[PDB]
């Protein structure tokens, strides 16, 4: 087999069919982020006399 | 007072009353994402 994306050479058999120098490759991402903030004051003042 | 007799009333009240409530908040969100395919492993980068 002709040098393909590998190795000098490289020696196939009868049985195998086929040997095959296409490269192909795939990738995929899913990236979140989030952020939930909460703020709550309460004040009260109250004076007799 | 009349005239010995002599009567005399002083009454003094006051009150107060305050209240102050603030709350102030921001919360953010972002997500992004991709996706890629390439048709040696050396172009793999
Ligand atoms: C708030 O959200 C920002 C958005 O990028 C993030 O960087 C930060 O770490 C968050 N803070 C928190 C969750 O306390």
């Amino acid at each position: 087999v002709f040098s393909g994306d590998g190795k000098d050479f490289y020696r196939l058999s009868g049985n195998v069919l086929s040997y095959t120098f296409q490269v192909k490759i795939n990738n995929d991402f899913n990236y979140e982020f989030y952020n939930s903030t909460w703020s709550y004051v309460k004040h009260t003042s109250t004076e007799h006399t | 007072r009349v005239l010995f007799a002599k009567k005399t009333k002083v009454e003094h009240r006051c009150t107060t009353n305050k209240l102050s409530e603030k709350h102030e908040g921001s919360f953010i969100q972002g997500a992004e994402k991709s996706i890629s395919l390439i048709r040696s492993e050396y172009g793999a980068a």
